[PDB]
């Protein structure tokens, strides 16, 4: 990582970051199996199988239930007017509101007639088959058999008369095993309305993801790098619910799909900086904060932090709350005497003090004469700084007091640099087209 | 474990349709990869013609079109012209080969009438014989179609060893031409009573005969 | 405007080594993910390694793996191509060609570039010989006679047949070269020239050779049968 | 349930709906108890308690790393400090957010320090206990100890020198019965950053929800309904994380108090009406559709259908997104020639075809004389309307049909009117005050 | 200018039923919870029944479980409690209050109307009997001499006793009535007169009995001793 | 279940502080309920003067306040005066009893000095001796303390059969008033040689003595 100090607008750019961005979403339909677990009842004494036998059609009621209220939900995805469809589509980060919509249109596509039948058709001797959809779409479709494999031919067999209390209590330790994965899954989707907020362990095990994973059409890199995030993978991925068709439980996961793999990014976070006299006491202050990366030689802007993460040195964006910028804009950083590009600047007859929290180092501003001191754990005090857009790194201080508010500073350690040049002396107009 | 297939030739008429078929596998286009078209001049590199199976690049002429169903593609060429003689390839990607290209053919318009082949055949010089070796210089051109078999009888005995036939190929003057060498000892060259050099095409031959002397 | 310029090739024995590069202009060479891609003389074209555009995930073809090295230079503009233990069939023409890919499940290489040319062989390059073919019986009179010279052992497909140094280009043409069993290479070149005016009218044919000089000039004459 | 149509402005009413709204909240603070699971160990081979322990143990560290998240996301949910606008809004500040605001206040003062420690120490002796906080505020207090019966006395006893592998397997399975409702817990509050949406069958069972319904301060009428509601209830309802304190999991979940159980309420709906000349192709809309409802002698007006909910004749609104209005607006529905109150009206010169189902009719407009013909089930095609505002009563017909567009109705019976009266002749400009 | 109004009381034997009504204005009625509220004789307050403002939920005393009814009706603006199987201790006034609250923990009524009263008990209605006090020693001379004449057993408390015609009122005081063991009411009122003026100067008292007319006039004459 | 209890009077004079005390009970103000204070002049019905445990409506003179605490709350009055004179009462909530009221107290103000009763006797008259019965009438008025005692001794021997004095009542000049009465029969009438009604006034005890003839 390497960040360089442009003293002449009081910013900073830290250019060692590689990227991924999500591009498109890739589905996945599942479909349990529980059996005609409705048929035998176990009514003689209380004892394990008893309490599993009703969890489990407890378990089928409140799943028929749900879908009484997931469709009530289904209309209100464009604009959410309730508590829960409020706070939980915020759940999903605002950059996945745009995906929410077309996730469920597929799952209205997927919930007709005709369409079910398919997808069970299809899985009807192994437990993985690709099949297409209507409308071209291609879906790749899972089953899982574990209850019926076992509810069915030594179950039933066990609970016979309805003489449910049995010396064997291997019985009853596998029958609790083969059930976690329903209770869970059902309890899941009748808590969130149908639209869960992330991928669990249960809608997908992790062996599971691997092989839809690498059964995606995609390049020999996009997999890897895939096979090594699997937890954000797994965090940027919901879930929808279909029905309850019979005996069986059926619905669709949708997968984020990583277009991009590689390309420079930066970060650019910028400070008021006047160095002006009492009289005209305004100055200027950059507005073009927030991330950037290249996908097709047209950088990609981010106005605000919260849309992307971190995990080291890659950075995970979206390409929809995105906004393209020319590639010319970089020359606002190089210097803003350029006139090429009509760089973006804003004033203020207020200098309000602030500090900025760089990734590598610091950046703080100090107006009204207040005492903003550098701080550290052993030493307490180590030195009274002066005026403002003192550009201090991690490496000399530790933490950085204004107001008796404290700023931590992180660990990370890499190159520095700090670019000499002068500052803008008085209130000019040559750029000031944006405010 | 796979591969994309693609036939060898396709000969077509001016103003005629020609189909251009590449056969894919269950491993490249049946997992849903998409299929690309490139087009080779015979003497420059190759540029991109199709891609995303139906697209088209802006330069090409509007008269290309392809189409992907199943593991199976196809390109299609309506009202062919002259200056559509060069070889097409079809490209794809596989789960465990990556990038993959196929055969490649090329494209044979029928649009020029048969050429009947010339042949000089040169005697051996007498410098050459100097050194100890012995040569035979036999040259084949203008000729359109490509398929030409020499064959060094001497006197009665054809010898097969030696014979260094070429390749045929194109020439300004839209034929073709080949060269084939045989080399001799300077004894067994006087000791044959004479040497030809036939040419075969389409059943057409043409015979030059040299004699060590020659002379009357 | 993209433009790839690459620049390299030549002549090695098998065993040996070999660095070729590729230089791009005219668009950001930090952004797209680059290939190498080989021709072999008369046959299909053939993918030979990959790298993304910062260096991290690298693939490689399977016939040429654990020989080849790819490499990138984000700030030149350039990109290499490290060959070790070339065999006879590594030869080829090789090409740089940048990727083109919609996301999911369309990858091309759009832009190529033009392509350098590698020759794998255990012979060593020598002098040409050049002797006359003299017009005789049965390739004289008739409309127009048939006479040059025959040129023979050169490796590196050098070749320049000027007759009257270069101004007589009226009946002359010259025949590609042929494929010997072992490493040498011969071609004629000849002119039809009427039997009613022959003799010593600038009959020389001048040959020149490139890595080793080895100028020779041959006057051909007309000799008795 | 009684409907009249108003053919001088083309609108309806429905004037037979009893009502209930939200005034206050109900807190009530839970805590779980995991006991000293963090000491025992398990190492020997592969068992059925290693599977379990390791999952149990996992929960907790998991559980404690939310709570750094929690504390950074509530900075964004109490004032707009980089929320930003960008596309695809969330559009959060609708009603929750006066809601979650209040809510997590109270969170602040609870996970200070010596207030756990209250709620803790008040509940040493019973599993019930009613509590003040710092500041007035009196909270219920519950603690669920299933776990901690179960851990603490007949698990350890077992599990001596790490020998963790035992002939008897009824506590193995016993094990995961007891375990299943923290793993739940964890769950919930890990992929919300604290606030989940609405209650669930986990935070508060059903044995647990009447006794903290039953316990509140209330009338002896608003008990009794909310009994009859548990659905609702536990549907207009969250709960908030607190933290890890020990070796327990503490959280308050937020029940709501209806102050209002018993008043008239209805709806109005309003349809395009011209009945004009080609000439001054123009003409007037009814602006004030929505709900409305009484509470203390002025109504309350809800401007558009989605911020209320409706179980046969209740109607579950909320008092903090209605504006006041004077009681005399109910005149408009009587007559427009009244001009005592100063009745909303809005013009436009491009009257557009729309249809706009009453929850017991249903409203057509229909101008450029498109094909705009009623349908039904068992017959396709019944008739044919001329021009538009024809109101069409469900007992009737099933379908209507416009613009290739069907439109389902509603099988609900209930008693029909229709007022005789004028219709806008032409474009007048008495009471046009808004626009 | 909230106002409430009550009317239907009246005197009713054990065991038979009466129909308490309260009529509202000055308000939006259906909008408001309303209570019944009674006191008896002398004694305090105490709550009987409740109904919300749209005849869902209704509470009653445990005391009166089972044996009232209330009812509204929102178009009329009223209210009703009818009763039945009366008993001899629940005599008393009835009130009918509307309901206020905050919300949550706070209810009381405000806007308390003025009351009707209903007497339950066995006797029957009996015209007064009237026997006057004659003047006598120790009861004259003195400042002034005393004098009135009784009323005894009128059961409904209708009493009217004027003298002159409603004209004299100098010195004439009512005291309260008295009652019986059995359902009887009685009292007396006596006029304080000069002694030295004393005689027929208009000293008679008029009584009257609404329920039963019972008019009778009965003149007042000082006798010896 | 629960009930509320409050004091049955309090006496206080005019210009000091008087406090009453409004205890509830675990399940009426221990479950955080409200206590609300109503005045019920002598003739009309109740008005509201305390709400919501601590507030004042419009029209209280800013001299009234309480306050509730735990289980018990109070009600002060500050600057007592003499039309302060009424019945209050406490009101809540209960669990099982819905709406509960206060025992109600009675306050009182000493303001004005004691004055004792005046007794007036009337013998029964001739024409209630003809239907074959007998009353004495006794009248007590105009004595501030209202506590007075009426007992019927006949000669020595005090008769206690068809006493029915009455309970005293509030005059125009605030003062009070009440009356004994007691049946006879005409022989019992005439049987005793004398016949009293005494009234006993804070100890004060003051008799009239009436005889059947009294006739000298």
């Amino acid at each position: 990582l390497k960040e360089s100090y442009l003293e002449e607008s009081c910013s900073t750019i830290t250019e060692g970051y590689l990227s991924v961005l999500r591009t498109g979403w890739y589905t996945n339909v599942f479909t349990l199996e529980v059996g005609d677990v409705e048929n035998l009842t176990c009514a003689d004494g209380p004892s394990l199988i008893k309490t599993e036998l009703d969890l489990t059609k407890s378990a089928l009621r409140e799943l028929r239930t749900v879908s009484a209220d997931q469709l009530a939900r289904e209309e209100q995805i464009e604009n959410p007017r309730r508590r829960r469809f409020v706070l939980g589509a915020i759940a999903l980060g605002v950059c996945t509101a745009a995906a929410v919509t077309a996730g469920v249109a597929i799952a209205k596509t997927i919930r007709l007639e005709s369409e079910v039948t398919a997808i069970k058709n299809a899985l009807k001797k192994t437990n993985e088959a690709v099949s297409t959809l209507g409308n071209g779409v291609r879906v790749l479709a899972t089953a899982v058999r574990e209850l019926k494999d076992f509810v069915s031919k030594n179950l039933t067999r066990a609970i016979n008369k309805n003489k449910c209390d049995i010396p064997d209590l291997k019985m009853a330790v596998s029958f609790s095993q083969f059930n976690r994965r329903f209770l869970n899954v059902v309890r899941q989707f009748s808590d969130n309305a149908g639209i869960t907020p992330a991928i669990s362990l249960d809608l997908m095990t992790d062996a599971e993801l691997a092989r839809a994973v690498s059964n995606m059409p995609t390049s020999a890199g996009q997999i890897k790098l895939m096979l090594e995030n699997r937890a954000m993978v797994r965090r940027k991925g919901f879930g929808i619910l279909i029905g309850v068709y019979g005996s069986s439980v059926i619905y669709m996961v949708q997968l984020p799909i990583f277009g991009v793999i590689d390309t420079p990014c930066w970060i650019v976070k910028a400070a008021p900086s006047c160095s002006e006299k009492k009289g005209n006491y305004a100055c200027l202050l950059r507005e073009d904060q927030g991330w950037y990366c290249q996908n097709a030689g047209s950088t990609v802007y981010y106005p605000n932090e919260k849309d992307c993460e971190t995990r080291g040195d890659h950075v995970f964006c979206d390409t929809a709350c995105g906004i393209n910028v020319a590639e010319q804009s970089k020359e606002c950083n190089i210097n803003i005497s350029t006139t090429n590009y009509p760089c973006k600047v804003s004033t203020g007859r207020h200098p309000i003090s602030m500090v900025a929290l760089s990734p590598l180092g610091a950046l703080v501003a100090c107006y009204k004469g207040v005492s903003c001191s550098i701080g550290s754990n052993r030493v307490g005090i180590i030195k009274q700084l002066n005026k403002g857009c003192s550009y201090i790194t991690n490496q000399d201080a530790d933490t950085v007091t204004i107001d008796n508010t404290v700023y931590q500073l992180s660990k990370v350690e890499g190159e520095q640099h700090v670019i000499k040049g002068r500052p803008v002396s008085s209130s000019f107009d040559p750029v000031k087209f944006p405010e | 474990q796979a591969v994309v297939t693609q036939p060898p030739s396709v000969s077509g008429a001016p103003g005629q349709r020609v189909i251009i078929s590449c056969t894919g596998s269950g491993s490249n286009l049946g997992a849903d990869y998409g299929v690309h078209w490139y087009q080779q001049l015979p003497g420059t590199a190759p540029k991109l013609l199709i891609y995303g199976d139906r697209n088209r690049p802006s330069g090409v002429p509007d008269r290309f079109s392809g189409s992907k169903s199943g593991t199976s593609a196809s390109l299609a060429i309506t009202g062919l012209q002259a200056e559509d003689e060069a070889d097409y390839y079809c490209q794809s990607y596989d789960r465990s080969l990556n990038w993959v290209f196929g055969g490649g053919t090329k494209l044979t318009v029928l649009g020029q009438p048969k050429a009947a082949p010339s042949v000089t055949l040169f005697p051996p010089s007498s410098e050459e014989l100097q050194a100890n070796k012995a040569t035979l210089v036999c040259l084949i051109s203008d000729f359109y179609p490509g398929a030409v078999t020499v064959a060094w009888k001497a006197d009665s005995s054809p010898v097969n060893a030696g014979v260094e036939t070429t390749k045929p190929s194109k020439q300004s003057n839209n034929k073709y031409a080949a060269s084939s060498y045989l080399s001799l000892t300077p004894e067994q060259w006087k000791s044959h009573k004479s040497y030809s050099c036939q040419v075969t095409h389409e059943g057409s031959t043409v015979e030059k005969t040299v004699a060590p002397a020659e002379c009357s | 405007q993209v433009q790839l310029v690459e620049s390299g090739g030549g002549v090695v024995k098998p065993g040996g080594s070999l660095r070729v590069s590729c230089v791009v202009s005219g668009f950001t060479f930090s952004s797209y993910r680059m290939h190498w891609v080989r021709q072999a003389p008369g046959k299909g074209l053939e993918w030979v390694s990959s790298i993304t555009a910062s260096s991290s995930y690298i693939n490689y073809a399977e016939s040429v793996k654990g020989r080849f090295t790819i490499s990138r230079d984000n700030a030149k503009n350039s990109l290499y191509l490290q060959m070790n233990s070339l065999r006879a069939e590594d030869t080829a023409v090789y090409y740089c060609a940048r990727d083109e890919n919609t996301g999911i499940s369309h990858y091309w290489f759009d832009p190529w570039g033009q392509g350098t040319l590698v020759t794998v062989s255990s012979a060593s390059t020598k002098g040409p010989s050049v002797f006359p073919l003299a017009p005789s019986s049965k390739s004289t009179s008739g409309g127009t006679a048939a006479l040059g010279c025959l040129v023979k052992d050169y490796f590196p497909e050098p070749v320049t047949v000027s007759w009257n140094s270069g101004a007589l280009t009226s009946g002359v043409h010259t025949f590609p070269a042929v494929l010997q069993s072992s490493g040498l290479y011969s071609l004629s070149s000849v002119v039809t020239v009427p039997s009613s005016s022959l003799g010593t009218q600038t009959y020389i044919c001048n040959v020149n050779h490139k890595p080793s000089n080895t100028k020779v000039d041959k006057k051909v004459e007309p000799k008795s049968c």
